[PDB]
RNA sequence: GCUUUACUGCAGGCUGUCGCUGAG
RNA sequence: GAUACAGGGUGACAACCCCGUACUGAAGACCAGUACGCUGUGCGGUAGUGCCAGAGUAGCGGGGGUUGGAUAUCCCUCGCG
RNA sequence: CGCACGGAGGCGAAGAACCACAGAUUUCCGAAUGAGAAUCUCUAACAAUUGCUUCGCGCAAUGAGGAACCCCGAGAACUGAAACAUCUCAGUAUCGGGAGGAACAGAAAACGCAACGUGAUGUCGUUAGUAACCGCGAGUGAACGCGAUACAGCCCAAAC
């Protein structure tokens, strides 16, 4: 039968009908009051954070971040420049606003390091993802079979080096043949054409 | 009056002075901060890639 | 101008290396003090 | 660990201390105080310190000018050693 | 030289401590007549002194005082 | 370097529209 | 003399004056807490069953960047889904 | 009894010198961390940010360095086009963040010599200056496959 979960999920995917709708236009305005990154004691879409790798455990931290939405908050040319590279309005940044909260949230905790992220919602003006941080040090932790692989040596600032889920889409990693090209097996090692 | 010799003549203020950190004569004692080095401005040494030739 | 212990010291330091090579140094190597500074002449550092 | 006294500062004038002003002079550890170079001579040469002066020389190193009370003299306590 | 190491390990903890403010002594007097330009000085034995509080600080340390 | 009703663009201002955004 | 005629040193051109050199042997480090071996677990197959299987996602539209990627690169951003 | 061939003196058969491994000592400033300071000073200190928590800094983490290599972001212009704007130089220089001894990638919502075929991923050789891009100018520029190197395949979420 279906799992009490995939209730929460199924709500998710439409966030702006039903009682989902009410509680969002309720809680954000207390986001809107909270700071930066906010650590919380449950997730808010507990199915999306246990699917992700999330467990009631200790040493697993989740965290409420809030990023601005938009372009690049960038400063215009001081300096010459041709027609093509004085642009100020269009310019995106390549590293998606989830991408930015996991790091944010993990300066915040710098012993812990980013297992995963999801968001949960948005208002006009920002974008609220929850970040899912592990302690590497923590012997609960050193002691899951499913988890220990982040307490390795290799895996310290990881989310710095995109080895996300979110580092990796956002590096074009997800497809496996075409289009791939430029990407696999890093952007660097590629030129920077990815 | 003359911008060389005779402004010359007032420079008695001290400014750049031996560093803490690195040893060097350039901690500037006005601006508590080491040209040389970044002491005062950062944790990380001061370095940058310009200071060798780019294939170096 | 007013020294500081540490400024102090340093003054000290670069008196003393500013002494010659002993004369049994010359003798026991079979045959220059490259850092002879002047007060004049020369500047220290600070 | 540091040592308080190192050595005494012998020299004319320090001996004119010695001999009209009942002084000892020495070359302190420029870490001490008054009263550790004070008490420091008292331990090591068994008198009675009634002042002690100090200067950081231009050596690098510390000079205390040490008065002993008029039970001691300073002469007799410089000459054995 | 004159103090080897089994002498240093067959003395007591408290005959160390004696012993090394023995040395600290004769140091402080070889470099009193050292300062007061003195000459009847044996260099070996300054330098001797210095080894041998080294020594006994060792010692000190291994046999935990 | 400077100018302008030279060419081409880029900030900035004004204005419509979408999101934030809801009830009769 | 030579399984040693590489090289160097030595009061001038040295296989045989000295260090070495060939042969043989030893130790440490790396390979690696790997391979092998072992302890435990238990692989798999038939039939029935719409019980489970990752959402602002897949996908579409507006604006950009990037790419050889051209209708057919990868990515960002706003909206929809 | 360093470089270093002096003078004086000393050490070594109680086996020194010297070499290897291990240990002791290891001032002050320095990430620099009780606070302040041009290496000093003032009156108990994991400062700051965090995880756990006996909710007490009790137990722990981070910081900074390193020849370049590596990964993730920001990103020129001279120049070339015989001018120049797209293009080019170039995702280069330079800048911000960060890991390791190597990084990164990696067990297909792949490939598409279309098949009764291949079978994780890097890399090397080739495919090929081919396909593709481009004031269709100047220029730019892959991949599948193949021959090699080395080979390795697994764990969750959910159902119950
Ligand atoms: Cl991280
Ligand atoms: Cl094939
Ligand atoms: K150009
Ligand atoms: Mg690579
Ligand atoms: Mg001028
Ligand atoms: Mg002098
Ligand atoms: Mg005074
Ligand atoms: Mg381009
Ligand atoms: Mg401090
Ligand atoms: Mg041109
Ligand atoms: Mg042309
Ligand atoms: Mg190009
Ligand atoms: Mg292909
Ligand atoms: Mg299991
Ligand atoms: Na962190
Ligand atoms: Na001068
Ligand atoms: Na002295
Ligand atoms: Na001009
Ligand atoms: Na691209
Ligand atoms: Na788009
Ligand atoms: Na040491
Ligand atoms: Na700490
Ligand atoms: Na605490
Ligand atoms: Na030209
Ligand atoms: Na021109
Ligand atoms: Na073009
Ligand atoms: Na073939």
């Amino acid at each position: 039968a279906r799992s009490a979960y995939s209730y929460i999920r199924d709500a998710w995917k439409n966030p702006g009908d039903g009682q989902l709708a009410e509680l969002q236009w309720q809680r954000q305005q207390e986001w809107r009051n909270e700071g930066a990154v906010e650590r919380i004691e449950r997730p808010t879409r507990l199915d999306k954070a246990r699917s992700q790798g999330y467990k009631a455990k200790q040493g697993v931290i989740v965290a409420r971040v809030s990023v601005r939405k938009g372009s690049a908050r960038k400063r215009r040319h001081k300096a010459g420049r041709r027609s093509k590279r004085q642009g100020v309005t269009r310019i995106t940044r390549r590293k998606d606003i989830q991408r930015v909260a996991e790091e944010r949230a993990s300066r915040t905790f710098p012993n812990l390091r980013v297992l995963n992220s999801y968001s949960v919602g948005q208002d006009g003006r920002q974008k609220w993802h929850e970040v899912i941080l592990i302690d590497p040090n923590h012997p609960a932790i050193q002691n899951d079979d499913d988890l220990s692989w982040i307490c390795a040596d290799d895996q310290a600032d990881r989310v710095f080096r995109g080895l996300t889920g979110a580092g990796r889409r956002n590096r074009g990693l997800s497809g496996k043949g075409k289009g791939s090209e430029k990407t696999r097996p890093s952007l660097r090692s590629n030129g920077g054409k990815g | 009056t003359g911008a060389g010799t005779p402004s010359q003549g007032k420079k008695n203020t001290t400014t750049h002075t031996k560093c803490r950190r690195c040893g060097e004569k350039s901690y500037h004692t006005k601006k508590k901060v080491c040209s040389s080095c970044g002491f005062g401005k950062s944790a990380k040494r001061r370095d940058y890639e310009w200071q060798s030739k780019a294939g170096e | 101008g007013k020294k500081s212990k540490a400024t102090k010291k340093r003054l000290a330091k670069l008196d003393n290396q500013n002494s010659r090579v002993p004369a049994w140094v010359m003798l026991k190597t079979d045959r220059r003090n490259h850092k002879r500074r002047h007060w004049r002449r020369n500047d220290t550092d600070e | 660990s540091w040592d308080v006294i190192k050595h005494p500062h012998v020299t004319e004038k320090a001996m004119n201390d010695m001999d009209f002003q009942n002084k000892l002079q020495f070359a302190v550890d420029d870490r001490a105080s008054k009263g550790e170079v004070a008490d420091a001579v008292e331990e090591q040469y068994d008198v009675t310190v009634e002042q002690v002066n100090t200067q950081n020389t231009m050596d690098g190193e510390k000079k205390a000018v040490v008065r002993l009370s008029e039970d001691d003299d300073a002469q007799e306590v410089a000459s054995r050693i | 030289t004159v103090l080897h190491v089994q002498e240093i390990r067959d003395m007591t903890p408290a005959e160390r401590e004696a012993e090394l403010d023995d040395l600290k002594t004769e140091l402080l007097n070889a470099r009193a007549v050292q300062a007061a330009g003195g000459a009847p000085e044996n260099p070996g034995r300054i330098k001797e002194l210095r080894k041998a509080i080294a020594r006994i600080k060792t010692i000190q340390g291994e046999e935990g005082d």
